[PDB]
């Protein structure tokens, strides 16, 4: 399928929830009807004054059409989804769900994506991904959740569209809903003190993050294969268990000083300046995820001073334990 | 995908 | 306390969160400071240009100074309400609270009802209650829930200001919260399927509502029967615990109207539906299509005699007649004050 | 008047 | 390990 098969069928495409749509609507016991062709609108208001304010001031009017083929997107995969949750559970409780604000924001935001990354490849100024977070005041961790299902709801994604969501999917995963600002810390916090979107999250996560280790390891450690599953045992519990190092930092950060520091306690010579040479290979590995990572306020410097500052002033004596006679039980690799 | 419920704790 | 002084202090305050506030917002397991300012920011976009509409073309920059007076109130009032929770609590744990969209959408609209209602007392178009829940897409129950905190946050409004927002308080519990696009209803399924302090306290304030309007037609009409009370209240009490689908759309008078009537009915005493209504327009904010246009079904609306037959009968005849039995329910107590 | 906490089931 | 601690950059 092409950009112009999709944009056809947008453009041909009600403004107004079909009548299949009212009927959920209508059989929710809390009626949303009212609240959803009012956030329409209201974002509405917003969407264009501040896509004239990013583009120029006599594009009001071509953002107003550009909002309303996302509104358009929005409702086809909302009754899609919709559709396949009654499908699969052989019933309709879709009231919580439909009366949630956050969850339309974030369709409406991941349709809205699709439809700017699409006008963002071709022409000026690139309104793609995050640009409509900041748009909504949304946090990445709630556009997360609908992008999955958001995929497998419209049919007619271009392999490009799908491989975008993908890739937002990915950044939001490494470092943009462990933001200080991201819902996930009180989620966290909730089950600490429960949550299936959080276990959900972490499953996802723990797989990027293995994937992510495995390919260093299979350049850098080639010689040594017993330390991937040592490395994973303790990158997998620091992300459990010491998430607050996670804080306003990245992934692959983490990453790094546990491959590091493991290969440390095993007398494996093994410096980040050949770590790192290594990392900026990774897909789409930028240098700043190395060159600067947060210590302790305000004040940024090198992954090397965070791991000797931060990293080891929590873990020291965790890694410590892995080259000591009773070694942490390994954490099992993530499948798939 | 995982269900729309189990994405909302619902 | 006047109106020119609220003003004054208003007109002084500060456009953005105090020092205070911030230390508040840095103390939460997630910051909710950019949430908190966007939010103020967007809205000021739709208000803006809702405000307008209502108004006119030419009136977009005086909606917009009412809208920074509205916003800070709502920052006053807000730090105010966290230092009352953290003393009551002694520990500050804010983050739920503040990075709650409904919360804080609440909070901006009480403040700029107390705006528009001041503005609107004056001069014109009504902007008051309750235009301001259609301007921000917030349901009445979700505005109820801040309506006493936040008289208690503010020691500047004065009587009059007060007054007014606990009129908006009754209406929402009488019939506003009641309406098919409610949370009020989810809250409900939620404890009933399965527990909610906001639940509990929502319907202690509904039940003395309607008690002391039940009280007041009872010392009316039922003086030669003291005993009738304390029976249909205890009728009227269970069909707003158990039977709350009958509230759906319809509005708390009408079932306390269908609860005398129906239990005159089976302690076989007189009162014909006339009488009642009739006793009814004299209560303070009484109107007659209260009774005169109550859903039946769908969207069909007929009188209060129609729907006492039809609807409430329907639900609650084998309950009534248990009134008439040899071993009635255990009757419910009368709530405090 | 009862607390935040109370009012938000918190 | 004398040392956890990169002595270099």
């Amino acid at each position: 399928n092409t950009i112009q098969q999709l944009m056809m069928i947008l453009n041909s495409a009600s403004d107004q929830p079909s009548e299949n749509l009212i009927s959920y609507f209508n059989n929710c016991t809390v009626n949303p009807k009212e609240s959803i062709l009012k956030r329409v609108k209201d974002i509405g208001y917003i969407f264009k004054e501040k896509f004239a304010k990013a583009v120029g001031q006599g594009c009001v009017e071509i953002g107003s059409q550009r909002y309303k083929l996302g509104v358009r997107l929005y409702y086809r995969v909302m009754e899609s989804m919709l559709k396949s949750e009654e499908e699969r559970l052989s019933i309709q409780n879709f009231s919580k769900l439909l009366n949630d604000n956050i969850f339309h924001m974030s369709l409406l935001a991941c349709a809205l994506e699709v439809v700017m990354a699409t006008y963002s490849r071709s022409t000026g100024t690139d309104l793609s991904f995050p640009w409509i977070l900041n748009v909504l005041n949304l946090k990445a961790f709630d556009f997360y959740k609908v992008i999955e299902s958001f995929i497998k709801a419209e049919g007619n994604l271009t392999r490009e569209m799908i491989k975008h969501l993908e890739r937002c999917e990915h950044r939001i995963m490494e470092s943009l809903a462990w933001l200080s600002d991201s819902p996930l810390f009180d989620l966290i916090k909730q089950s600490k003190d429960k949550s299936t979107s959080l276990s959900l999250f972490y499953k996802k996560v723990y797989r990027l993050a293995y994937l992510r280790l495995n390919t260093l390891c299979e350049r850098l450690l080639s010689e040594h294969p017993e330390l991937e599953h040592i490395i994973w045992t303790l990158f997998q519990h620091t992300l459990q268990n010491e998430y607050e190092l996670m804080r306003d930092r990245h992934l692959d950060q983490i990453m790094m000083c546990s491959m590091y520091g493991i290969c440390k306690v095993k007398n494996i010579d093994l410096k980040f300046k050949i770590i790192v040479t290594a990392y900026k290979d990774l897909p789409h590995a930028v240098q700043e995820t190395f060159k600067r990572v947060l210590i302790k306020e305000e004040e940024y410097d090198s992954i090397i001073v965070f791991y000797n500052s931060v990293f080891m002033q929590r873990l020291k004596t965790n890694i410590l334990q892995y080259a000591s006679t009773r070694p942490p039980t390994l954490s099992p690799i993530p499948h798939i | 995908p995982p269900t729309l419920h189990e994405l909302y704790d619902l």
